[PDB]
RNA sequence: GGGUGAUUAGCUCAGCGAGCACCUCCCUUACAAGGAGGGGGCGGCGGUUCGAUCCCGUCAUCACCCACCA
RNA sequence: CGGGGGGAACCUGGGGAACUGAAACAUCUCAGUACCCAGAGGAGAGGAAAGAGAAAUCGACUCCCUGAGUAGCGGCGAGCG
RNA sequence: CUGGUGUUGGCUCUUGGUCGCGCCUGCGUAGGAUAGGUGGGAGCCUGUGAACCCCCGCCUCCGGGUGGGGGGGAGGCGCCG
RNA sequence: GGGGCCUGACUGCGAGGCCUGCAAGCCGAGCAGGGGCGAAAGCCGGGCCUAGUGAACCGGUGGUCCCGUGUGGAAGGGCCA
């Protein structure tokens, strides 16, 4: 890689589990891209991708702006924005569609779901946080 | 199970050391060949008892040796030789700044542990050293008639 | 004699039980027995031979009291007398 | 009631389309052996993707060692 | 200094059947009986709650009456309790 | 007869599982001839020796794939097609 | 024998009887609920009838919500199928 996250790696840590408020205000400053930086936190779920019946679709705006579907390997995927809103507005917007998604989560569908999601966005890292606290 | 190791043993470490091996081991190698002990009660107790044993005694010969270094590191001996210009007809000797130390000044002094190679056959200012362990420099001055 | 000399665990009676059937937690008929009979259950007997003053002393324990052998080991008083000497380091105060 | 395995054109197999066959054709002189051509054919559907005899629940039979049976 | 061996039955501990009953028989019964062994004594065992068990209760152990052929146990059989 | 385990220890080489993270990985003309999935995302990495180069390595669906080092020193360039 | 519309191959019961050592087996009008066919009277609780079958124990499965070992649950049982 390049010193981009060369740079910004050691302030912002993989290894132990984190929260989101705490986590939620680095986005922004994480992220070093010249431009239009657009931010995707994301994990992946416990399903079993291999049958149709346990997915999960929809369209739901987010209240903020523009400025939800799993693949066959099981993880999800989704734009919250674009550059635009600041870094401490997201412990409003980082539960907000979080809790969107477990709306639809399916009855069959075994284990635990949030797994690890990591907040990221288009230009940034690997760090750990929880989904809920 | 633990055993205080009697005798430095090389992976499974040092003397004293509170080592955790399979009994087997324990029991029919180390504890026969007199190699550790058991690490119980009584001679954990021992130990620790013994620890500060030794940290005692080395810790007041620290506090021996310093409690005697600022005696002579301020202290001052002169000796008087039998002049010549800037060269000695006889010498000072290790063995005689001992004997120069007692007699004016009082302390005592083993005297090797100097500089025992070339007994100091010129006139002059010298800082010599002592021992053991965290030391001193002395100051000796030699001069003239007796 | 198969007893151990410290803990004084010695063999034992057992009924062993030839059952048949599906346990009724899992949904059988329940099991039944097609015998029982007496057996015996011995305690783990080991030889520990530990040398004390002069000799080598060697007990007979059941493995579970092989430590109380070399704690009863340290345990050291004045004792130069034969191989007989175990019943000095045999109990005391246990 | 398990592990699940045997899934396959007309018969058997192989892939998370071949041999003994059958037909025309050579070779002998002839069974032959060969040598060359032709022949819907994949336990079962619903569903997966660009594509899927080459991805997943019912279960359709099949053995071997197995469970149990008032 | 003590032990050893004996003692009708009684006692505790270590071991421990079968006939029989189940109108056959194996789990079950008989039965922890008979018997063998070890050890107590004039008794032995037990005993001073890591107990009961539903009352904010009782209060060591032993023995009798009762609780009660109850609660239960049971090829839910015989029967055990 | 036999698995596990106790008695049962030292030193080694050797492997499987699985977990964490690091690391690569994969071809149905085509898009530009070498697309693992899928939603983002309109570029950017780059001098902390690029454009290529050479020796030296790893996998090789081999045109190709790929890193260590230096000869390397101011371009390659994403959609756009 | 043919056609149309249906599912009474009902649920809650059952006067009275046939048979009969017991246990069983058999027939059954009528009332209630909600239905089917019928304009209706009415018929319909499988089949022209008489064989097509198996006490109890133990256990599976669905259900009700009855019991739930101090109490709330739970384990397990009961009851209906
Ligand atoms: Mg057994
Ligand atoms: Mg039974
Ligand atoms: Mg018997
Ligand atoms: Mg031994
Ligand atoms: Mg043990
Ligand atoms: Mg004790
Ligand atoms: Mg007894
Ligand atoms: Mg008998
Ligand atoms: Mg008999
Ligand atoms: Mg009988
Ligand atoms: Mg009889
Ligand atoms: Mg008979
Ligand atoms: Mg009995
Ligand atoms: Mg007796
Ligand atoms: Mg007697
Ligand atoms: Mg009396
Ligand atoms: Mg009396
Ligand atoms: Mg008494
Ligand atoms: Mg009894
Ligand atoms: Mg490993
Ligand atoms: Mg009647
Ligand atoms: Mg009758
Ligand atoms: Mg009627
Ligand atoms: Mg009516
Ligand atoms: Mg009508
Ligand atoms: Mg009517
Ligand atoms: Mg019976
Ligand atoms: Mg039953
Ligand atoms: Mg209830
Ligand atoms: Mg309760
Ligand atoms: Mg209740
Ligand atoms: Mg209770
Ligand atoms: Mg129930």
């Amino acid at each position: 890689h390049g010193k981009r996250y060369r740079a910004l790696l050691e302030k912002v840590d993989p290894n132990k589990i984190y929260t989101i408020d705490e986590a939620a205000h680095l986005v922004k400053e994480l992220a070093t891209a010249k431009f239009d930086e657009t931010v995707e936190v994301h994990a992946k779920l416990g399903i079993d991708p291999r049958r149709s019946d346990q997915n999960v679709r929809g369209t739901v705006s987010l209240p903020h702006g523009l400025g939800f579907r799993n693949d066959k390997t099981g993880a999800i995927h989704a734009p919250v924005g674009k550059a635009s809103f600041p870094p401490e507005k997201l412990a409003d917007n980082i539960r907000a569609f979080i809790r969107a998604l477990e709306a639809h989560k399916p009855e069959g569908a075994k284990g635990t779901f949030l797994r690890s999601v990591y907040v990221t966005t288009t230009m940034g890292p690997s760090v750990r946080i929880n989904p809920h606290s | 199970m633990k055993v205080i190791l009697l005798e430095p043993l090389e992976n499974l470490g040092d003397v004293g050391q509170v080592v955790d091996v399979k009994p087997g081991y324990a029991r029919n190698y180390l504890l026969p060949r007199g190699l550790a002990v058991l690490a119980t009660e009584s001679n954990l107790k021992a130990l620790e008892a013994r620890i500060r044993a030794q940290a005692k005694r080395l810790a007041e010969r620290k506090a021996e040796a310093e409690r005697l270094k600022e005696i002579l590191e301020n202290l001052t001996l002169t000796i008087p030789v039998r002049a010549g210009e800037t060269k000695i007809y006889g010498s000072v000797t290790a063995k005689d700044i001992a004997e120069a130390l007692s007699r004016q000044h009082g302390v005592t002094i083993d005297p090797k542990r100097l500089a025992l190679e070339k007994p100091i056959k010129e006139l002059g200012e010298y800082v010599l050293t002592y021992k053991p362990h965290p030391e001193v420099p002395i100051q000796l001055k030699v001069s003239v008639v007796a | 004699s198969k007893v151990c000399e410290i803990s004084g665990k010695r063999p034992i009676v057992a009924n062993s039980i030839q059952r048949r059937g599906k346990a009724k937690r899992e949904g059988g008929v329940g099991k039944k027995t097609t015998g029982i009979s007496k057996r015996r259950q011995y305690p783990n007997l080991q030889k520990v031979r530990v040398r004390v003053a002069g000799q080598e002393i060697t007990f007979r324990v059941a493995a579970s009291h092989i430590p109380k052998v070399y704690e009863l080991v340290e345990r050291a008083k004045g004792l130069k007398l034969e191989g007989l000497s175990p019943k000095e380091i045999k109990k005391e105060l246990l």
